[PDB]
């Protein structure tokens, strides 16, 4: 459950947040495969409540109504089509599995659902699965309200309703079997793994009992005996009774300390400095590298209300954001996920964004297609961070240096730092308020290297900055603090 | 809480 099951030499996944299946299928073929991306995390593919006030928020997709593969992203045919086309060019699909709960207990009964299925939350009837009142934790939860009230009590965090969402009785074999039937449907279609949403609110042993029921991966695309990649969403910043290590038996875990700390560092908040990153990783109290799924932001905390609050860097802070993603992709810690977002009309009142609910770009609720602009970014207000040259080229850097040790660290005791990955890559950051002009040991073989942040290697030409590594492995780097992107990265495949 | 504090909406 710890292995991503990506193709040889692909080392990252991209969250195509709220994309339609047909657009993800195209993206696999036209971009993700040639540029070396490992896989795609997709939005939950099962039927969910259609919420009309507010109008179609992104988080309606975390309120299941059934396990039919029928959403605003597309139907089962389009989902199957996407998974087949991506697998056929060596790009995996990871599914956001919403299995802690069904929808909110106060949702009005009827057929306001993305496939028209009937459901009745008050009477706990989800006949499209089917679930009944016997399948929920109403009798198990011990709080007066029936909701989660105290996070110092690890039991109610698991058995009570998360903000009123109907909590499934995951100890029951029938419920485990309905969930496993859903995930096995997806596995046989060809998905490579799962993000387990809201894992903190599930018992580790109930998760294990569901995973015990899963098939091996589809043997047309994966070696025999391959197991689904499992990464569990657990927000563990310390100070709570539930620890993310309690979930290591089931798979990896999201390391939410990673982006919160990196954001504060690169923003230079709370006395932090980039030079402090010399011991980045478990030296900062993170989970072991082989159990971590890391990221700068995710779809949730990029809206500023989440784990890290305002320190999380997002596409809205593009200049610092590119630096943070670059550091993450160059550093060996963890398995890396890159965010790909859409724009919304952000409107902060008291440090919190009243429009943080707004869903994907839409015409009257129908999601807009991803259009590709001439400069290979995206239109229709899809941000497509994963197509930004500075980010895509660092996805490739991480492929090229895969396996090589963190080495040749430099820092100025402030915010100018550099390091190499074996003899395959070197990266240099200037986050101080003065220029960085210095000769550094790069570890790389002698020659001329294209800086892949400012440009690209095309044929035997560079379109941006060129770095000259001498026979001793040393190279001069000049980075103004005014530079558009104040970092430089070179690697074995950017050498002329 | 969860989902960018969805319940406040
Ligand atoms: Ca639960
Ligand atoms: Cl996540």
């Amino acid at each position: 459950q710890y292995s991503p099951n990506t193709q040889q030499g692909r080392t990252s996944i991209v969250h195509l947040f709220e994309w339609r299946w047909v657009d993800i299928a195209l993206e696999c073929e036209r971009y993700l495969a040639p540029k070396g991306f490992g896989g795609v995390q997709v939005s939950p593919p099962n039927e969910n409540v259609a919420i009309y006030n507010p109008f179609r928020p992104w988080w309606e997709r975390y309120q299941p109504v059934s396990y039919k593969l029928c959403t605003r992203s597309g139907n089962e045919d389009e989902f199957r089509n996407m998974v087949t086309r991506c697998n056929n060019v060596g790009v995996r699909i990871y599914v956001d599995a919403v299995i802690n709960h069904m929808c909110g207990n106060a949702v009005s009964a009827g057929t306001s659902s993305t496939c028209g299925s009937y459901f009745n939350p008050g009477s706990r009837d989800f006949p499209a699965v089917p679930y009944s009142g016997w399948d929920f934790n109403d009798g198990k939860c011990k709080t007066g309200s029936g909701d989660i009230e105290n996070y110092n009590d690890a039991t109610q965090v698991r058995d009570c309703r998360l903000t009123g969402l109907l909590d499934l009785a995951l100890e029951k074999d029938y419920v485990r079997s309905k969930i496993a039937e859903y995930m096995n449907h997806l596995i046989d279609i060809g998905v490579a793994g799962f993000r387990l949403d809201a894992s903190k609110h599930m018992w580790p042993g109930d998760i294990k009992a569901i995973l015990d029921k899963l098939h091996n991966l589809n043997s047309n695309w994966f070696p025999a005996g391959s197991k689904p990649f499992i990464y569990q969403e657990v927000i563990d910043l310390g100070g709570e009774p539930i620890k993310s290590s309690d979930y290591f038996g089931n798979g990896r875990v999201t390391e939410f300390k990673y982006g919160a700390k990196l954001g504060t560092v690169i923003r230079k908040w709370n006395g932090e400095k980039m030079s402090y990153l010399k011991n980045w990783g478990e030296g900062w109290g993170f989970v072991p590298s082989d159990r971590a799924l890391v990221f700068v932001d995710n779809h949730d905390n990029q809206r500023g209300h989440g784990a890290g609050g305002a320190s999380i860097l997002t596409f809205w802070d593009a200049r610092l954001y590119k630096m943070a993603v670059g550091f993450m992709l160059a550093h060996p810690y963890g398995f890396t996920r890159v965010m790909s977002s859409y724009r919304w009309p952000r409107q902060f009142q008291n440090g919190n964004d009243v429009n943080d609910w707004v869903g994907p770009p839409n015409n009257n609720g129908v999601i807009k297609e991803v259009t590709i602009n001439p400069d290979t970014t995206c239109g229709n207000d899809w941000v497509c961070e994963h197509r930004w040259r500075q980010i895509r080229n660092m996805v490739i850097f991480r492929n090229v240096v895969d396996g090589q040790p963190f080495t040749n660290w430099y820092d100025n005791g402030s915010n100018q730092v550099a390091f190499g990955r074996g003899n395959r890559g070197f990266i240099v950051f200037n986050n101080d308020d003065w220029s960085f002009s210095l000769t550094l040991q790069t570890g790389l073989p002698a020659g001329t290297y294209c800086d892949v942040i400012s440009g690209d290697k095309i044929n035997g030409n560079c379109t941006g900055i060129k770095i000259y590594v001498s026979d001793d492995g040393k190279a001069h780097f000049s980075i103004s603090n005014s530079a558009e992107d104040p970092f430089i990265a070179i690697h074995a495949e950017s050498k002329l | 809480x969860p989902y960018s504090c969805w319940v406040r909406h």
